[PDB]
């Protein structure tokens, strides 16, 4: 029974772990992309402030 | 009780009982061998599944 349930649980856990890891990686990538977009917007604001200083 | 006919009849009965016991123990040895083989196969399958 442990052999049978171990094969079944290995398949189910591999599928569930792949799905959960993909979802967590997607969420972390979305958070990192939002942070990078905020950093790029801050850099653009600094460039605009430098342009205002040049003016 | 000293006669050859009684000894022959008792020997025949003993031979019949010996044959019956031989069949009975031939069944249990095969049953035990099958049980041991099934246990070994189950353990091997469990180890393979874990790996």
């Amino acid at each position: 029974e442990q052999l049978a349930n171990a094969r079944r649980d290995y398949e189910a856990e591999i599928a569930r772990a792949r799905q959960e890891a993909a979802k967590i990686v997607a969420q972390a990538q979305e958070r990192a992309k939002q942070q990078e977009a905020e950093i790029i917007a801050q850099a653009r604001r600094e460039a605009e402030r430098l342009k205002e200083e040049a003016r | 009780g000293i006669n050859p006919t009684l000894f022959i009849a008792q020997l025949i009965n003993f031979l019949l009982l010996i044959f019956i016991l031989r069949a009975l123990l031939y069944r249990p040895v095969m049953n035990l061998l099958n049980e041991r083989t099934r246990r070994i196969e189950e353990s091997v399958r469990d180890a393979e599944k874990v790996r």
